[PDB]
């Protein structure tokens, strides 16, 4: 199965450079051009260029020919893109993509690296469990929450039970306040699932290389 | 006098040849008996998208014959560097890797 | 560079509607040598990478349901969804690959009209963990409502408090097309411990009466 693994985040100073990576598996890396595409938050798509891993040949959008450099390492099936002189408009998600316009293979885009151009430092989040109000409930379902407070830059990845709990989840977009982001998520499960079964909010913050698994526990007087 | 595309299978009759100024001539033969039809031909760098590069110079190459294995000559203008000559359409299209030097103009 | 223009920039559609989106190019994408149209369509659902739907103007990517159809030739292209599903909430982009550099249209954002629905409300006092750190966030979830507009007030011992409140809406849900929103009131521990009653009160088009959940710091 085609997989293109990209790091979640890079924090970059204004005017500085960053090198992004894209590790390929599930198809012959050397025989497919690797494309790169930029997407600013809330905006459209811009094709940066492509590189052929077997030969090293490149084709760049002229807009990016000075500020981007594409390379590959065949021995590790990894494609790289260096971007230089980052502006505030270069805060964006950068995708690598195996373009495939034929019947016998799958087109596939990686998850993207979120590049934030800022002079601020990395701050890891605090992760707080949100258990229901102290007491009990007359319902058959219970809603639990997780609060991810005070981090920079975006993003965080939040799952419930490592992704095995996906139905009834609402994860709310992060909001910037006083230089730090806060995000929350709610999950609703049947009242007899929890707490006899563990419910854990799993939060990863790639920019700080931090990962927290926070169990939700019932409140006490 | 507009013909449909030749959709049967092509075969190179010899290796494509570079001309004085760096174009390439390509001789093919056509397995179909459904002529007259137009030979599909292009240059590409990416076989997974077929985005055209360079130029097709013989831009109306018509097979007039309906006998099998009839032969036709094409000329294309390759980009500098590496590319592929691509003749025909569909799963039986044929390709040939090509390299044009920057000095061959 | 080829200029790609999409219309409309956004469209509001109901589940089950046949939806048509347009894409125009500044020169023909039909390559006469192979009679192929060098036009692709991508779908981008909220928070996801783009996914290829259609290439060669009309060829579906493997695994894409046949409710998606690409049509057109030359400079004029359309993407049609024969009967829209809730899961089709997304921005749709066309992209020419006739020449380098590849260029994309500005996208059509597909939004879903659905029946009005009142939210289900939940409230969460500060965690013991956060209180030990000196902070106190109170969180209210207003889940699965429609339409998007909603007014949220925090009442502390009956008095409205707007300072320190962050309100965040989800995108439309991929299964039921509703919105949800979270409201977080952040106080200091000392400020939080000076009051007893904490109330999240929302007003939504479905009723002029307030949607309420409350707790008392006192009790269990």
């Amino acid at each position: 199965q085609v997989q293109l693994q990209q790091p979640g985040a890079e924090l970059v100073k204004p005017g500085a450079s960053v090198k992004l990576s894209c590790k390929a598996s599930g198809y012959t890396f050397t025989s497919s051009w690797m494309h790169w595409v930029k997407q600013r938050p809330g905006q459209g798509l811009e094709w940066i260029g492509m590189i052929h891993p077997n030969s090293g040949s490149t084709n760049y959008n002229e807009k990016f020919k000075n500020k981007a450099t594409l390379t590959v390492d065949k021995s590790s099936s990894t494609a790289y893109m260096q971007l230089s002189s980052l502006t505030s408009e270069d805060s964006a998600v950068y995708y690598c993509a195996r373009y495939y316009y034929d019947y016998d293979g799958m087109d596939y885009w990686g998850q993207g690296t979120s590049v934030t151009v800022s002079s601020a430092k990395t701050t890891a989040p605090s992760v707080y469990p949100l258990a229901p109000v102290c007491g009990g409930t007359t319902g058959s379902s219970v809603t639990l929450g997780c609060l991810v407070k005070g981090y920079f830059p975006e993003p965080v990845t939040l799952t419930w039970n490592s992704g095995s709990l996906s139905s009834g989840v609402h994860t709310f977009p992060a909001l910037l306040q006083s230089g730090l982001y806060t995000l929350s998520s709610s999950v609703t499960v049947t009242s007899n699932t929890w707490p006899s079964q563990t419910i854990t909010c799993n939060v990863a913050h790639p920019a700080s290389s931090t990962k927290v698994d926070k169990k939700i526990e019932p409140r006490v007087p | 006098v507009s013909y449909s595309l030749c959709t049967a299978a092509f075969t190179f009759t010899k290796i494509p040849a570079e001309t004085l100024h760096g174009t390439v001539t390509v001789e093919v033969q056509y397995a179909g008996t459904d002529g007259p039809c137009k030979v599909p031909a292009q240059m590409a760098v990416d076989m997974q998208t077929l985005t055209p590069v360079g130029r097709l110079i013989t831009a109306n190459p018509v097979i007039t014959e309906s006998t099998e294995n009839s032969k036709m000559m094409l000329e294309l203008d390759p980009p500098f560097g590496d590319s592929y000559i691509v003749i025909g359409v569909g799963e039986k299209k044929i390709t040939h890797h090509w390299h044009r030097s920057g000095s061959t103009i | 560079d080829i200029v790609m223009s999409q219309s409309p920039s956004s469209l509001a559609v109901s589940v089950g509607e046949k939806v048509t989106m347009s894409c125009k190019s500044s020169q023909s994408l039909l390559y006469s040598s192979n009679q192929k149209n060098y036009l692709a369509w991508y779908q981008q659902k909220p928070g996801q990478s783009p996914k290829l739907l259609i290439y060669w103007a009309s060829t579906r990517e493997s695994g894409v349901p046949d409710r998606f159809t690409g049509s057109g030739s030359g400079t004029d292209f359309t993407l049609t969804i024969s009967s829209v599903k809730a899961e089709d909430l997304a921005v749709y982009y066309c992209q020419q690959y006739y020449t380098y550099p590849y260029t994309f249209g500005g996208g059509t954002k597909l939004e879903i009209n659905r029946a009005d629905a009142a939210p289900t409300v939940s409230i969460f006092p500060p965690s013991s963990e956060q209180l030990t750190s000196g902070g106190a966030s109170v969180v209210c979830f207003l889940n699965n409502f429609y339409p998007k507009d909603i007014n949220v007030k925090w009442k502390i011992d009956g008095s409205e408090r707007q300072n320190g409140v962050l309100n965040s809406w989800t995108d439309q849900d991929s299964k039921d097309s509703t919105y949800s929103m979270s409201s977080t009131l952040t106080l200091t521990k000392d400020e939080y411990e000076r009051h007893n009653s904490y109330t999240c009160e929302a007003t939504h088009k479905t009723s002029t009466s307030p949607i309420v959940k409350s707790f008392n710091r006192n009790e269990c």
